[PDB]
């Protein structure tokens, strides 16, 4: 997340092609840090029984000042993506942890940040992720956290106060 | 010459502007010609009351213009040294009626006519211009931010853009009159008149210059994404 | 269709239809431009775009109503008593009736 990332960022700037794997079908896009990203996923995978649970503390405790632009928040994303469903499984009160985590970081890149381009992706991102995981429990937890947010997201989430 | 003594009696007797165009159609054979007709009525009552409103003659010329070519009101308009009469009343009357042109349509010809209303938009052009030049003035308001208003109405994009663009084809000398023209009246527009004076100017300009350039330039951006064409093609 | 060109064959001379770019080679089959040059004060044509010609309805299209009404104050008049007029024929039909519903409205509105 912090190698260099974020001011030398590059015109590699396109995220959505570089953090997923099987971008290295070719020789190219062998970025080091999608190859951490593929290990992140397979690890988090087949270790999904216990070591999950330590998961929320580290995005709470470790990642909150560490991310200040956007695509540190779209690795956060591709990151803690898929396991959400593992989570909901069984482990339901993590759920709440994770998205209000996910929340402060979209909080803490909008307050320090000239444009959000690639944030449409990630409002219907985080539509579906409320709809079809959480429902209406985080929201008492996210009324106060989204109006400190810019006009441009604030009228694209409007939605979510239902 | 009929049509001056016509256009005088209808004078002589205020009309209620429905039945002008019926004693017009009746007086003149009405099949006749229409290109050999009222494309020079306008002028007369308007440019030479001068210092006066002449009321309901620009009214039959708003009923003529209802049913006629815009070329011909265009090069009339065009063609008259308004400017050189200089009264900041009959040509701010005018502007008012040639605001009903561009804000609907420049409609068709149906035959090579095409280049005749190129022709009439671009002296337009070149008259409004002439307006500015004349109007920016304000040593001591209203039609410096009017004639500024119906330039930016006539330089409506994706309308008469292609229209110029055809006129700057069709001959050169005329756009370099114009980029001269306008070089002068950006030489007054840095004058510190207002806010809203000397900021749309620049718009305009902008417009005018890239009326030459082109009108569908690749400008288009933001297509992240991988070329395989080239990295298949160089293999 | 043939049935709208009996119609065009039984229109007066005052009348004249055309056809401006055509999106009507067999289904809508018209959107003409007919301009009511008669005796009297002239106006501006309209489209009148109607369905197919076995007519179980009518034309009226209402295109050009933007710019041409509103801009001079006869032109005003003569749409006002003329749309309440056409609200009133029951199925009216294609060229005759709303042509010289027209006409009339155009001659009445006249006063």
């Amino acid at each position: 997340s912090s190698s260099s990332l974020t001011s030398e960022t590059e015109w590699v700037g396109y995220p959505f092609r570089l953090f997923d794997f099987t971008a290295c079908h070719q020789s190219y896009s062998e970025m080091s840090c999608s190859y951490t990203l593929a290990l992140a996923h397979a690890v988090w995978h087949h270790s999904s029984i216990g070591q999950l649970s330590l998961i929320p503390k580290f995005l709470t405790e470790a990642l909150l000042p560490v991310v200040k632009t956007e695509f540190q928040l779209l690795y956060v994303y591709h990151l803690v993506g898929p396991f959400l469903q593992r989570f909901q499984q069984e482990r339901t009160r993590c759920m709440i942890e994770i998205g209000v985590a996910f929340y402060d970081m979209l909080l803490n890149v909008d307050q320090c940040s000239t444009h959000l381009n690639y944030m449409d992706p990630i409002c219907d991102f985080l539509y579906h992720m409320k709809y079809m995981f959480t429902g209406d429990s985080v929201k008492e937890q996210v009324e106060k956290i989204i109006c400190n947010l810019k006009p441009a997201l604030k009228l694209r989430l409007r939605f979510i106060t239902h | 010459v009929n049509l001056k003594q016509a256009i005088l009696q209808a004078w002589k007797e205020r009309w209620s502007d429905y039945q002008w165009a019926i004693n017009m159609k009746k007086f003149f054979p009405k099949g006749a010609t229409w290109d050999i007709l009222n494309l020079a009525e306008a002028l007369l009552e308007q440019a030479m009351i001068g210092p006066s409103p002449n009321p309901l003659i620009l009214s039959y010329l708003k009923y003529a213009i209802s049913s006629q070519m815009v070329s011909c009101s265009s090069v009339l308009t065009a063609i008259s040294k308004f400017d050189d009469f200089s009264r900041d009343l009959c040509v701010q009357a005018l502007l008012d009626i040639m605001d009903m042109f561009c804000d609907r349509l420049s409609c068709h010809g149906k035959a090579e006519e095409c280049i005749g209303l190129c022709r009439a938009l671009l002296s337009a052009l070149h008259w409004l211009l002439r307006c500015t030049a004349a109007s920016a003035e304000r040593l001591q308001e209203k039609q410096l931010a009017l004639c500024l208003q119906c330039l930016e109405k006539t330089l409506s994009s994706t309308k008469n853009r292609a229209l110029l663009h055809i006129a700057k084809l069709e001959e050169a000398s005329s756009w370099t009159a114009i980029e001269h023209s306008l070089l002068k009246l950006g030489e007054i527009l840095a004058n510190l008149s207002n806010p809203q004076l000397r900021s749309q100017a620049e718009r305009c300009g902008t417009l005018i210059r890239s009326i030459p350039s082109m009108l569908s330039v690749h400008s288009e951006q933001l297509h992240k994404t991988g070329f395989p064409t080239i990295h298949a093609l160089i293999l | 269709p043939n049935v709208l060109q009996g119609e065009v064959a039984r229109l007066d001379p005052k009348f004249l239809v055309n056809l401006d770019p055509s999106h009507c080679s067999n289904n809508g089959t018209v959107h003409l431009i007919c301009k009511l040059d008669d005796k009297d004060l002239p106006s501006v044509p309209p489209l009148e775009l109607s369905v197919p010609a076995d007519y179980p309805a009518q034309s009226p299209m209402w295109i050009d109503r933007q710019w041409q009404y509103d801009a001079n104050p006869f032109l005003q008049s003569v749409h006002r008593c003329m749309t309440s007029r056409l609200l009133q024929l029951p199925d009216k039909h294609s060229v005759t009736a709303l042509l010289n519903t027209w006409a009339q409205s155009i001659h009445q509105a006249c006063l």
